[PDB]
RNA sequence: GGCACCACCAGGAGUGGAGCCUGCGGCUUAAUUUGACUCAACACGGGGAAACUCACCAGGUCCAGACACAAUAAGGAUUGACAGAUUGAGAGCUCUUUCUUGAUUUUGUGGGUGGUGGUGCAUGGCCGUUCUUAGUUGGUGGAGUGAUUUGUCUGCUUAAUUGCGAUAACGAACGAGACCUUAACCUACUAAAUAGUGCUGCUAGCAUUUGCUGGUAUAGUCACUUCUUAGAGGGACUAUCGAUUUCAAGUCGAUGGAAGUUUGAGGCAAUAACAGGUCUGUGAUGCCCUUAGACGUUCUGGGCCGCACGCGCGCUACACUGACGGAGCCAGCGAGUAUAAGCCUUGGCCGAGAGGUCUGGGAAAUCUUGUGAAACUCCGUCGUGCUGGGGAUAGAGCAUUGUAAUUGUUGCUCUUCAACGAGGAAUUCCUAGUAAGCGCAAGUCAUCAGCUUGCGUUGAUUACGUCCCUGCCCUUUGUACACACCG
């Protein structure tokens, strides 16, 4: 009903947080990356970014139709008040969420870790990432647990720029002997950034010398 | 029910889109000869929550300090009600919500 | 202390080797010049780079400097 | 991958996995009666 | 679980025609606000259906997300003795958008 | 060799000595659930537990045991039940009692499922710690057969592997720094009836000089943005000038300045690691245990508070730089609701108080709210006295919250008025709006803040130095260690 300004913006955020996890659990197998809630008059546009937009929009769009119905019945929304669109992620290699979900689907198929880990190192860089580092922790046949880091290229660690040019995704992998924890850190190239800064804070680009012309003593060029 | 003194209240978490919508409405209220009052910068509200870092209760007593800035702006327009509402759809933005009160 | 770092020390001496004739011994004039010569991401690094370039310019007139 | 082998293989077999997927994925993108009525027809 | 045949019925004509059902996880709730029966009945009635491969169940933030399988439409086709006109509503081929 | 108020020097406030609050051990217990034990366990698990929470104890219910079978089963597989007994109970729990419902369902098999049950020494994630110390790495070149090494260093300097410089190295990367948030400046822009002001209408009091204090003002359909708010910018870069220095990095003084300690303060924070802590945050988890007389869940009552004792974080105080009694009277950070399940609550009226009642405002720069807070200041009483310091312990009474206050939730009134007369050995924190007082708000929260997280009022003494103690880092060195001295 009547809800305060402080309590309304938080509710929109809380709604987003709960809605986002719902897609992660339901659309985990389709490389779910993220969701964008575009509020508009007379409609609630929701844009989901996934590696595979066929599993959501399958068999005459039955799943996406049967999936928007699960949201009208839980948030007491009018059947016409919400519309869900499925959009393909443009650069699948630059999304750590897609890369972490892809790694889990390989580890659960029994593929070796080394072959699986290098499959995301090269896929991230091939998409144009400035750097990438993958950490996989857990237990594998051995009673003792271990973690292994797989770095590549250039990575920044401290300060604000990690919030601007780095996206991260952690998932738990359910194995027959325990839980495997994977961390996929991908740093995008700042030159391709279209909303924030387009370079690192300490990058200084000096222009070139425009000099080395020939000076003539003192004429006047009229027009 | 014609020309009225009409208030549009703008609230959002991020200021860039808030000022774009605010300036775009002001821009459209300039070429259209509509007298306007605003935008009025309301004192921003800092919603702060301070939790413990430890999920357990072991270690040094370290705390997080999260923040959620809420910026509120109100703009007063002197125009008929049909004109002001269509201005809102011209300057519709996902982040900023709009409420209109007479 | 006020020890300048390497991101400001090396970037300032590249300016002298490249734009010495247009530089000067005044910080205010140097500060405006480096905003059109270099792409500096932050204003604070602008007034630092120019503040050390001015010191080097003030030092070049007294004799030869190392690194330029 | 605790050996000099299977880790060589991790790299190579791993990289051919991506090279096959960048080209495949870059190709994937370049070429881009009701029911309630039956509950009311009891007249 | 002991559900009256009549109350179980309303649970079946809600899981068909809007073939998805959402139920908050509280067992003592008097009314699930969309099936005029006990909320616990809805959870346990559909726990059997997902137990016999007729609905997928998803759980997130203390909420149940029930969706009807294509195999489950056939089950309600015969057991409910309903006309063979299928396609509840989420299967009505409303088609997506591009 | 070097750095450091989690080290010291000069000092300040102390703690340890008293009473009490609270946590830990112990003792006790029907149970007094449990984790953590140097820093980095002990006002910590946001853990301020009447019920719930709850995991403990003494008892009582339910299946919320899906599903394939097999058995039983309409001549009824089973579920609910008045009355009496039973029970703590108006639990059909069970027992006499015959009624009701109708294949949902009862028994066995498998299979489940649920566990604040065990294992944090099987794990994920998170967090703490080494350590926010300043450290780490590769390309080419040099040395070595190699693992490796140099680069990554004598010296000076810095908060800093940060810089100068020396240089078989040269040129770089992460970390540092940059970055981000916040506080301090802008009479220079942009506006503001949810901010303020001068004028102006209308209007009050005091001396009449035209002055001085106000109220009113959402139509005065005024003027302005200095104070208030916040967006776009500007502004500090050690700027200029003196000293020292390898005349280098720098450092110390002045002048200007809002700001010259990284301008003050924080957020983030590298390469690896710990059997560090949590499965008592998770519908995060592998395995083990249990799964109908449950270790699931629920109901009732008790316990987590229990008291010969040892220890830690603190609060009141030991008086006169003070207690009371009147009077003066100034902040900032914040929070706030609807057919609820009841929010912040002014203003009026009762009441010594605590508190009660009637209206109204506020989903909020609008109202609570200028939160008229406390220390503080003035004037009085007291007069070195276990005194009017101090307010435990206890008796009697009055209200609030809550189903429920007994083992007093808390508040108020009268009475009792205890140790304590500045604290041994030891030991903690701290360098400027800082320490110390002093309160206020938010979190927990129906009630309860001696607790934390912040905020502001008043506001210092003493260094601006060192390796003497202590801890850590680096270099050299020894090694029979490499699961790395817990060897
Ligand atoms: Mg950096
Ligand atoms: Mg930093
Ligand atoms: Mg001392
Ligand atoms: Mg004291
Ligand atoms: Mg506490
Ligand atoms: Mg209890
Ligand atoms: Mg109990
Ligand atoms: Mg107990
Ligand atoms: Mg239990
Ligand atoms: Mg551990
Ligand atoms: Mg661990
Ligand atoms: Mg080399
Ligand atoms: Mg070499
Ligand atoms: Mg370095
Ligand atoms: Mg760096
Ligand atoms: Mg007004
Ligand atoms: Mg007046
Ligand atoms: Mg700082
Ligand atoms: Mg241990
Ligand atoms: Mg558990
Ligand atoms: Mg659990
Ligand atoms: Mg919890
Ligand atoms: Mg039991
Ligand atoms: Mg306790
Ligand atoms: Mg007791
Ligand atoms: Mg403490
Ligand atoms: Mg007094
Ligand atoms: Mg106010
Ligand atoms: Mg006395
Ligand atoms: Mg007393
Ligand atoms: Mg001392
Ligand atoms: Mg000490
Ligand atoms: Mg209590
Ligand atoms: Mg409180
Ligand atoms: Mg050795």
């Amino acid at each position: 009903a009547i809800l305060s300004k402080k309590k309304k913006l938080v509710a929109d955020g809380v709604f987003y947080a709960e809605l986002n996890e719902f897609f992660t659990r339901e659309l985990a197998e389709q490389g779910y990356a993220g969701v964008e809630v575009r509020k508009t008059p007379s409609k609630l546009e929701v844009i989901v970014k996934a590696s595979n937009t066929q599993g959501v929009l399958g068999e005459q769009g039955r799943r996406i139709h049967e999936l928007t119905s699960l949201i009208v019945k839980r948030f007491k929304l009018s059947p016409e008040g919400i519309a869900i669109y499925a959009e393909r992620v443009e650069e699948r290699g630059l999304s750590a969420a897609v890369q972490a979900e892809a790694l889990k689907a390989k580890l659960l198929s029994g593929l070796p870790i080394r072959r699986a880990a290098y499959g995301v190192l090269r896929f991230a860089m091939g998409a144009g990432a400035k750097g990438v580092e993958v950490v996989i922790s857990g237990k594998l046949r051995a009673a003792r647990a271990k973690s292994q880091k797989y770095a590549d290229g250039f990575m920044i660690h401290s300060g604000q720029p990690t919030r601007d040019f780095i996206d991260i995704a952690i998932r738990h992998v359910l194995m027959r002997q325990g839980v495997l924890g994977i961390k996929v850190k991908i740093m995008k190239d700042p030159a391709a950034n279209r909303f924030g800064p387009r370079a690192l804070p300490d990058a200084v680009k000096i222009a070139e010398a425009k000099d080395e012309d020939e000076v003539i003593p003192a004429p006047t060029v009229k027009s | 029910q014609q020309i009225h003194k009409i208030r549009i209240t703008l609230t959002s978490t991020k200021v860039k889109q808030l000022e774009n919508v605010s300036a775009n409405i002001i821009r459209n209220a300039a070429q259209y000869n509509i007298v306007k009052k605003g935008p009025v910068r309301m004192p921003t509200k800092v919603l702060k929550i301070t939790t413990r870092k430890t999920p357990n209760g072991e270690g040094s007593k370290t705390w997080d300090a999260y923040e959620m800035r809420i910026h509120k702006r109100v703009i007063d327009l002197q125009a008929p009600a049909s004109t002001v509402k269509r201005i809102t759809q011209i300057t519709i933005e996902p982040g900023v919500d709009v409420e209109v009160t007479i | 202390g006020r020890v300048r770092t390497k991101t400001v020390k090396r970037a300032s001496k590249v300016l002298i080797e490249r734009f010495y004739p247009k530089l000067t011994l005044d910080f205010e004039t140097n500060k405006r010049l480096t905003s059109e010569i270099a792409v500096i991401q932050s204003k604070r690094l602008r007034n630092k780079i120019a503040g050390y370039t001015t010191h080097l310019m003030k030092r070049i007139q007294k004799g030869p400097v190392r690194g330029i | 991958g605790q050996s000099d082998k299977r880790e060589l293989e991790g790299e190579v077999e791993g990289t051919e996995d991506a090279e096959a997927e960048l080209e495949a994925e870059a190709e994937e993108n370049d070429e881009s009666y009701l029911a309630e009525l039956e509950l009311s027809k009891q007249e | 679980m002991l559900i009256p045949k009549e109350d179980r019925k309303k649970i079946h004509q809600y899981l068909f025609q809007e073939g998805v059902v959402v139920a908050k996880k509280d067992f003592n709730q008097p009314k699930h606000d969309e099936i005029d029966t006990r909320n616990l009945f809805v959870i346990k009635a559909l726990q059997s259906l997902t137990s016999k491969g007729y609905v997928k169940t998803q759980f997130s933030w203390q909420y149940y997300y029930y969706t009807l399988t294509d195999e489950g439409v056939e089950f309600l086709r015969t057991e409910l003795n309903i006309p063979e006109g299928i396609l509840p509503l989420t299967r009505l081929k409303n088609a997506p958008a591009e």
